[PDB]
DNA sequence: TAAATTTGACACTATAATGGGTTAACTCGTTGTGGTAG
DNA sequence: CTACCACAACGAGCTACCTCTCCGCATAAGTGTCAAATTTA
RNA sequence: CGGAGAGGUA
């Protein structure tokens, strides 16, 4: 009952007999005159136990007095009926068959072992061709398949020397006679001669399987099935229905088929049937067996009576509706209710309105217990009937029981962790659970008929669990990003916006007040409006260095609304928070500031008070929508008429025959877009400042008091696009094929649409409606995979003491900063110090958690970039340390050890899936003759650095691009420095003088032709793919020389300055000209969710970009073929590496320069595998983070990067070994990186050579399947293959992941239970 | 060809179609070969004396009327007198055991007077398997003799079998092999005791057979060759009539059993029909074999068709009901009621009996 | 709809599903991940063993709550043994390896 | 338990009958054969 | 001899809940002795 | 108390 492992291994026939209690030998299930089981039937009582508790079938022994005994009349053992679901039987097959899992689930595990094709094995199995198992003569070797004619020829020729058999028995003999160790050693010997990649792979797979057999103790003959185990009868029950008819399981049918065919085979064998007859019977027996194991695998699935394929055991193991995903992970739970939800405005954040009837039903055992304790009931039945007729005393005791007893509210689909929460119950009369208005954002719950379920914690640990961890007053900040989730939504924000806003001459303007209380008095008295501009006395409390509050009193120019709201604000907040119109962002900042300054409880009370006041004054406001509130702009008709005139004249011009149809289509699209923008701007202007009727100074202008503009500006509901479609112009709609239709929908939703515009808009409506469901399904699948890959990552250590880290820099792609340094660095821990003189020389020490104060100091001191410890670089085995992760976003302080971070990261990533001076760096350039600097490097970048040191913009120049300002120059804004020809690219040189044409002659490497643009005689090289036989062995080089002719060398090295210029170049420069240094010589031409899924599971792109694997010069090695071979030889040693490039793929870097480690040679998307294997783990981590964050930012979703880093770290768990030392690892084994890390640790501790390695970037699915735990992989996906691999390898599980303990039924090694597991471990290790 | 296929029916028909049909007279000669093998094995086992002793004592014990005389003899007041005359021939043979060709003459005339005796196959098979069991007893005797022969001497088999095809009963052949003074001849003295236990053991066989080793060897050899010829003829008859089995079985499809199971049960029935077919009636084999094939197929469908097994008589009644219902539904234009079925069905059946008969 | 304790299935022996047949609410995989993310061990265990397909645990739970003591005694769920028997019938030896 | 009887099982029908019914027939990535041509 | 491509095959697809109806479908030839398990007093 | 098919809600 207390076990540390679950061991998987093959089943020998002797063990199969060992499980069984008797042999079933008859196809009949039960009798039907009396519903009693048969003898040796599929539900026989003798083998599977008695039907009833402590009873016999005859009825002789019928009580507990004979606790355990076997009746001599019917043979049944007197035991409780539960033994009917734990005792197995066995069928003794006559002809041994082959296990289908070890035959068809690729790789075959038999053909890979015997080294035979799967087709030949199937041919022998199907009784089609003979196979020789052994032969003394050399003519017939082992595993030589012969036909029937060849078999008869050999049998009449030798007849006695060889042994050739047919069917599964022959394969069993072949497996039995084979020797594992001799084959493995001879393959070890033969692996060393030559290494072809495919051959090396097949030999290494074979040797791994053979060594798995040698180590696991299994025998090769055991995959040949001889005795079939039989499931207990209660797991395949034959249960009657209410109509007298029975509803049996398909397993009974499969077992009947198998037993009938086996019995008939035995009959024919004893009857001496002809050979064809017994062969057919054996073949059908094999088909019965494999259909039993899994129906639709070998051939046609055997259908039952309703023409549907039968459900086999494998189908009951694997699948969406299998055992794993429907009964072990998710279960049906008692003490659960479900109901529709309404709105409760009088509650708090920690209360939920539970109806009386559901509360009575849920707490029924508790009510029984308390009623019994009080003495109002004698027995449990009395309590049952008493609560069944619901006296008032029952209600009073129910009120007593539920007091301080939290319950869990749950709404599906639970995307992120806030989908389940603990609330204190309050008894309400009705039938709907009353929720709190603020928690509707976390639940994503609307009040349009949504439903949720209620669960009841039972034990004390569960109650404290819900009180300290799950209470709605604890999880205030979202775990994905450190921002509050309980924010006012669409009503409180409207009320507060109407409060804090100011009119011009509302009522009693210019008044003066002694405090907020007088303001509230005046408003409730009716002598002043909420929008009057008044002078008020305010006493605000500020926080000094320590924890007390000092006070200051002054006069402020506020409104009555701001003063009234000042009552709500707790003491400690500055007055600038309330002194402006409060939108949704303003209130969010209010709550964030209150949390950061005061704590938790004051924030909770402040939120409750804000919601109460918002509802009250939103009700009192009386804001209403009307048909006059969507004011049509008065200039829409003129703009639409002008646009129609423009499109008409463009159409007429096109019909005249001047411009093409496509350009006309684009032009009319642009014209209509401009008209739509103008209409939208005019309407927004006319709605924004409607309130021009103003007094007491003059006719003044102020922000409009329109209802629609209120709901749009305050951020309550809607945005600019919705109001544009409402009162302005609907715009341009897209066709179902994605193209934009020419004529746009001019009318808005107020003027009413005609038939055709409505018909057009239906296309977009339907497309969006379908895309919603499709992206929901895709996001669900992605979330499941992400949760699986990182399910086993738990924080174990407090600090690993590592010095690695990621270099956090503000992303400055484009012309703006997407996230500054602040959003990048909040929460993380400094890996190193901040060593820069700067202006103040800020110096934070290592191992410091950067608070808000620390980040504010960093911004004040203007630090460019900081190195911080990251999860991917942590040095803890089987988990990470607390310092590397950083700050717990949900709480606000350092993370407690034992918190599962992988699940949080996966949920955070997969939740928003349903919404989707100039400084030159790394430069090598040459000065031209005009000062327009030209760079001959590729990886050069020009950044726009401030006078403060901050970097604002960055650009990448093409090769040979020209620029006027060098490093150290302070250029003013708006100056165009990036000047370059966009379409073509130059072949610039570095040496001045004249030019001599050497190594090119018109006819074999250049084409004699004249330029069609200038008329000058130009010698253009033709590409080597179309050259003659004389152009197949030379590279034409424009060998630029001095004024006389000798090839001048590049200064710095001894390589002559030559330029092997490639083909397909329009070379315009001719002889007898002046060439400067650096000048040109010739011109040579160059979704969101799917993107996230592709990035995380790491596909090789359709058009990979080629990197440089070794530093050195580049040259071509193979000729007369369009697939160019590249010899990147090093500048110091020999070149053992080559590259192959196809024909059609363009080349960026020519064969004249030198590349370092990791240089782009061909443009295009970069495969992350190459980036990892060349640049490093940090580079691939940064690449993945940036690409995911770009997609998540384009749609406007804030996700912290540490979650992506955790996913990436889980993606890099495997390390293929390139060179072995003394460990038990041969070569090229994708073994766990932690295993080799600890192996190297111990090997260097005892002083040996050690083993090198190379990490590999697997996809999420592949990494999840390659996990060391076979149970988790089986519960995930591809259960058949994973189980077969585990069985053949003889693996074992140590139960270290959360999912494993969820499946088996123990505490998870995380949170509260973590310590217990550690204790258990510290008791298992120390004894 | 033997290539890409998975349907067992297709493959089975492929091997079945390589055998040609038989004519009106081919079946006649096949049956003649079958009966020739049967007669040959019957006369081979008839010549063995202890066989006639066993049949004589069986006839004597059934002359005590412990079983009906129709149980043993299936054809050819009359049985008693022929039992008496075969008893007289047996006792006159007992008077002339070795006194010497007249003993062989009387045992052979006993064999041919036993030729007309067509008997029940159970006792015939009992006799032949008794022959086989004592023949494999003696075969194990000479097999352990051969083991003793080539376990320590590494000696050629020819010289030993030449001295073992003569007497092989007393000890003088073993002593003759000893006395030949071969280097591996004098080394056989280590196993002198055990082979002696062998020599008497086969002697026991001798004294329970009354004949020499060669006589029983050739008798069982003739029995074996006759059995092999009969088995080959039976096989050729069976495997040339599979198309008839397929044609009969194709009409009972989709009633609970797969097609190939029906084919196999029809094949078993065809084997039975071949075992019981007589060509001297002048009829074609197809007419006699059809009854057996159909009976086997329908009995197979009556035991394994449904999850719950129903007895054959109940299944027959169920049909005796199905047909009636259909007949009445056709006649009246509407489905019958239980009372009408009671009226039309049977004299002992009433409403309750057939209501119970409905599942 | 609400339910405290009712009828159970035959094969998996967990409470049925449906208002018409007085069933219990399913606690799906997503909610298991959520309670896992909280670090909520004890509630997860009680929703996996004693409020679900474990016969001894649930009857002990009823007896104890009727007696007022709020404590759990978990056990091996029946669905796990169902899976073990099925995979053994597949012919592959699996077993809970003690230590 | 002695005896009754409806169930249940098995054995046997002698003109000639000689090769069967059938269903339904996105999108994507990974693995393993099966040539292919120089 | 082995680097390469095109086919075939296989495994994958949110969650939870509610209601209703359907599942021994067209087909089929009867007798005769012997054992035996359920049935009355 | 099961499994299929159809429909509906969020
Ligand atoms: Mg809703
Ligand atoms: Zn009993
Ligand atoms: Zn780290």
């Amino acid at each position: 009952e207390e076990f540390d492992a679950i061991k998987i291994a093959l089943a020998s026939p002797d063990m199969i007999r060992s499980w069984s209690f008797g042999e079933v030998k008859k196809p009949e299930t039960i009798n039907y005159r009396t519903f009693k089981p048969e003898r040796d039937g599929l539900f026989c009582a003798r083998i599977f136990g008695p039907v009833k508790d402590y009873e016999c079938l005859c009825g002789k022994y019928k009580r507990l007095k004979h606790r355990g005994v076997i009746c001599e009349k019917c043979g049944v053992e007197v035991t409780q009926t539960k033994v009917r679901r734990e005792r197995m039987g066995h069928i003794e097959l006559a002809s041994p068959t082959a296990h289908i899992w070890f035959l068809k689930s690729l790789p075959s595990r038999i053909g890979l072992l015997l080294d035979m094709p799967l087709r030949d094995i199937e041919r022998v199995l199907y009784f089609e061709s003979y196979v020789v198992i052994e032969g003394g003569m050399t003519n017939l070797e082992r595993q030589q398949i012969l036909t029937e004619e060849q078999y008869l020829d050999a049998l009449e020729e030798f007849g006695d020397e060889f042994d050739a058999k047919m069917g599964a028995e022959a394969i069993q003999a072949l497996l039995k006679s084979m020797d594992l160790e001799q084959e493995c050693e001879q393959l070890r010997e033969e692996l060393n001669e030559t290494n072809s990649e495919t051959k090396r792979k097949k030999l290494t797979k074979r040797i791994k399987l053979l060594e798995a057999f040698v180590q696991s103790g299994n025998k090769p003959e055991w995959m040949i099935l001889t005795v079939l185990p039989v499931l207990p009868p209660d797991l395949r029950p034959l249960v009657p229905l209410d109509g007298g008819r029975f509803a049996t399981s398909d397993l009974n049918d499969l077992y009947r088929r198998v037993i009938n065919r086996n019995n008939r085979l035995k009959r024919l064998l004893d009857l001496a049937a002809p050979d064809i007859i017994v062969r057919n019977e054996k073949r059908m027996l094999q088909e019965a067996v494999d259909a039993l194991l899994d129906n639709g695998r070998r051939g046609r699935a055997i259908t039952g009576s309703n023409k549907r394929p039968l459900k086999s055991l494998a189908d009951m193991i694997k699948g969406k509706q299998g055992r794993f995903r429907q009964n072990l992970l998710g279960k049906r739970v008692d003490y659960s209710g479900r109901s529709v939800i309404t709105v409760g405005p009088y509650l708090r954040l920690h209360q939920c309105g539970l109806p009386k009837k559901m509360a009575l039903e849920l707490f029924k055992p508790f009510i029984y217990g308390k009623l019994e304790l009080r003495g109002l009931a004698t027995t449990i039945k009395a309590a049952k009937k008493m609560v069944e007729r619901e006296e008032a005393v029952v209600w009073d005791i129910l009120d007593e029981v539920i007091r301080e007893h939290p319950v869990l509210l749950n709404r599906a689909p639970t995307l992120h962790r806030l989908g389940i929460q603990a609330f204190e119950p309050v008894l309400i009369e009705g039938k709907a659970i009353q929720l709190h208005p603020l928690v509707c954002a976390a639940y994503n719950a609307d009040f349009d008929g949504d439903q949720m379920a209620v669960h009841v914690p039972l034990t004390l640990e569960a109650q404290l669990e819900a009180r300290a961890l799950m209470m709605s007053t604890n999880n205030i900040l979202s775990p994905a990003n450190g921002e509050p989730i309980i924010v006012p939504s669409q009503d409180v924000v409207l009320g507060l916006y109407y409060m804090t806003r100011d009119c011009v001459n509302a009522k009693g303007e210019g008044m003066v007040l002694t405090g907020p209380k007088e303001a509230e008095r005046l408003y409730r008295s009716g002598l002043a409006s909420l929008h009057a501009r008044v002078k008020v006395r305010i006493t605000e409390y500020e926080k000094d260095a320590n924890g007390e509050l000092v006070a200051k009193t002054s006069l402020k120019d506020t409104t009555v609304g701001r003063a009234i709201l000042w009552m709500i604000v707790p003491k400690g907040l500055p007055y600038s928070i309330v002194n402006q119109a409060l939108g949704k962002k303003a209130i969010s900042k209010m709550l964030n500031t209150c949390y950061r300054i005061l704590g938790l409880k004051p924030t909770v009370i402040f939120a409750d008070q804000i919601m109460y006041t918002g509802f009250a004054y939103a009700a009192r406001s009386g804001a209403s929508v009307g048909i006059d509130d969507m004011v049509i702009p008065e200039k829409k008709h003129e703009i639409i008429s002008e646009a129609e005139a423009e499109v008409a004249e463009i159409q007429e011009q096109f019909q005249s025959g001047l411009v093409t149809a496509g350009e006309r289509y684009n032009k009319v699209i642009d014209i209509w877009a401009a008209a739509n923008d103008r209409v939208s701007k005019a309407m927004m202007d006319n709605l924004q400042t409607e309130t021009v009727i103003n007094r007491d100074g003059q006719e003044e202008k102020q922000v409009s008091f329109n209802s629609i503009y209120m709901m749009a500006d305050s951020g309550a509901r809607g945005s600019a696009a919705q109001i544009r479609q409402l009162a302005g112009m609907r715009g341009l709609m897209a066709k179902p094929d994605g193209s934009i239709i020419e004529t746009p929908i001019t009318a808005n939703f107020r003027e009413g649409l005609n038939v055709l515009q409505y018909f057009i808009s239906t296309h977009g409506a339907r497309k969006g409606l379908a895309d919603t469901a499709l992206k929901t399904a895709n996001s669900g699948y992605l979330t499941r995979r992400l949760v699986d890959v990182a399910q086993d990552l738990v924080v174990t250590e407090d600090d690993c003491g590592t010095h690695e880290g990621i270099m956090m820099t503000p992303v400055i792609e484009g012309g703006d900063v997407k996230e500054p340094l602040r959003d990048r660095v909040l929460g993380r821990v400094t890996a190193e110090d901040v060593l820069k003189p700067g202006t103040a020389d800020i110096l934070v020490p290592r191992n410091t958690l950067l608070h808000e104060q620390w980040c504010d100091l960093l911004e004040e001191n203007s630090v460019d970039a900081v190195k911080v410890r990251s999860v991917v670089s942590c040095d803890t085995d089987f988990g990470v340390c607390a310092h590397c992760y950083g700050r717990d976003l949900a709480r606000g302080h350092i993370i407690n050890k034992g918190e599962a971070i992988g699940v949080i990261a996966a949920q955070s990533i997969g939740e928003p899936g349903t919404q989707l001076s100039i400084k030159l760096s790394n430069v090598k350039s040459v000065v031209n003759s005009s000062g327009k600097l030209v760079i001959t490097s590729r990886n050069t970048e020009l950044k726009l650095i401030d006078e403060f040191g901050r970097t604002k913009e960055s650009y990448k120049v093409p090769y040979g691009a020209v620029l006027a300002k060098g490093d150290g120059e302070q250029v003013a804004g708006g100056e165009t420095v990036a000047n370059w020809d966009p379409h073509t690219m130059p072949v610039i040189t570095e040496v001045s003088g004249f030019v001599r044409f050497t190594d090119m002659i018109d006819g074999q490497t250049i084409t004699r032709q004249t330029d069609e643009l200038t008329g000058l005689s130009s010698l253009v090289v033709l590409d080597s793919a179309e050259r003659t036989a004389g152009g197949k062995d030379l590279r034409p080089a424009l060998k630029i020389v001095d004024a006389q002719g000798n090839d001048v060398l590049i200064p710095g090295t001894d390589m002559p300055a030559q330029y092997f210029l490639p083909g397909k170049a329009i070379v315009q420069l001719e002889d007898g000209v002046q060439i400067s240094s650096g000048d040109t010589l010739a011109r040579i031409p160059q979704g969101g969710l799917p993107r996230v899924a592709d990035l995380f599971e790491a596909r090789r792109p359709k058009e990979p970009a080629i990197l440089a694997e070794i530093s050195g010069i580049v040259s071509f090695g193979k000729e007369t073929k369009g697939k160019r071979r590249l010899v990147i030889t090093p500048v110091d040693g020999s070149d053992p590496y080559e590259e192959m490039i196809p024909k059609w793929r363009q080349l960026n870097v020519f064969e004249g320069e030198r590349v370092e480690r990791g240089d782009v040679i061909s443009d295009g998307p970069e495969a992350p595998h190459d980036i990892l294997r060349l640049r490093g783990v940090h580079a691939v981590t940064r690449y993945i983070v940036n690409e995911v964050q770009d997609v998540y930012r384009l749609q406007g979703v804030k996700i912290n990067d540490k979650h992506i880093e955790v996913i990436v770290r889980q993606m890099l768990r495997k390390a293929t070994i390139v060179n072995a030392g003394s460990s038990d690892f041969l070569e090229g084994e994708q073994v766990e990186y932690s295993r080799v890390k600890i192996a190297n640790r111990e090997l260097e501790a005892n002083g040996k050579v050690g083993a090198t390695y190379s990490r590999d970037l697997l996809g999420i699915t592949k990494a999840s399947l390659a996990t060391e735990s076979f149970i988790s992989a089986a519960s995930f996906q591809e259960t058949t293959r994973v189980l077969t691999e585990a069985a053949v390898a003889g693996k074992r599980d140590e139960l270290r992941g959360l999912k494993e303990n969820v499946i088996v039924g123990r505490l998870i090694p995380a949170g509260t239970g973590y310590a217990y597991h550690q204790d258990r471990m510290r008791r298992r290790a120390a004894g | 060809e033997i290539g890409r296929t998975t349907d067992p029916v297709r493959m089975y028909m492929r091997e079945m179609g390589t055998v040609e049909l038989l004519t009106r007279e081919g079946e006649i000669d096949i049956a003649k070969r079958i009966e020739d093998g049967i007669n040959q094995v019957q006369c081979s086992v008839a010549e063995y004396p202890e066989a006639i002793t066993y049949l004589l004592e069986q006839y004597d014990r059934v002359e005590a009327e412990e079983a009906r005389l129709s149980d043993l003899i299936t054809g050819f007041e009359l049985a008693r007198e022929k039992f008496a005359e075969l008893r007289a021939q047996y006792v006159v043979t007992r008077d002339t055991i070795k006194a010497h060709a007249t003993a062989q003459e009387e045992i052979l005339k006993l064999s041919e007077v036993f030729k007309q005796f067509r008997l029940v196959p159970k006792q015939f098979d009992y006799l032949v398997n008794s022959m086989r069991v004592m023949m494999d007893r003696v075969r194990t005797q000479e097999r352990l003799i051969m083991k003793l022969c080539v376990e320590q001497c590494k000696m050629p088999k020819k010289n030993f079998i030449t001295l073992f095809t003569g007497n092989e009963t007393s000890d003088t052949w073993f002593n003759a092999a000893i006395a030949m003074n071969k280097p591996w001849s004098e080394k056989l003295h280590d196993v002198s005791e055990e082979v002696h236990r062998a020599l008497q053991k086969l002697q026991q066989i001798e004294e329970e057979t009354g004949l020499t080793i060669e006589q029983v060897k050739d008798i069982n050899r003739r029995m074996s060759i006759g059995e092999a010829k009969a088995r080959r003829a039976k096989k050729e008859m069976v495997e040339a009539n599979l198309r008839l089995v397929i044609s009969i079985a194709k009409k009972y499809t989709n009633r609970g059993l797969q097609f190939l199971d029906l084919i196999q049960e029809g094949n078993i029935g065809l084997m039975k029909a071949v075992d019981k077919f007589e060509y001297r009636r002048g009829y074609k084999f197809s007419t006699y074999a059809t009854w057996w094939i159909r009976q086997a197929i329908t009995r197979s469908i009556a035991d394994q068709a449904r999850t719950i097994r129903i007895p054959v008589h109940m299944i027959e009644t169920i049909n005796k009901l199905n047909r009636i219902s259909r007949q009445m539904l056709q006649e009246m234009g509407r489905e019958p009621t239980p009372e009408e079925l009671a009226e039309r069905m049977l004299m002992p059946e009433d409403k309750i009996r057939k209501v119970l008969k409905i599942a | 709809h609400a339910r405290s304790t009712g009828s159970y299935s035959l094969v998996t022996q967990q409470p049925l599903g449906g208002k018409a047949q007085f069933g219990g609410q399913r606690f799906g995989e997503m909610e298991v991940w959520a309670l896992e993310a909280y670090g909520a061990a004890y509630t997860l265990q009680e929703m996996l063993t004693v409020k679900s397909d474990d016969v001894n645990g649930r009857t002990k739970m009823y007896k104890n709550i009727v007696d007022g003591n709020h404590q759990m005694e978990p056990g091996m769920p029946e669905s796990f043994n169902v899976l073990l028997k099925e995979i053994r019938s597949l012919g592959i030896n699996i077993e809970l390896e003690d230590e």
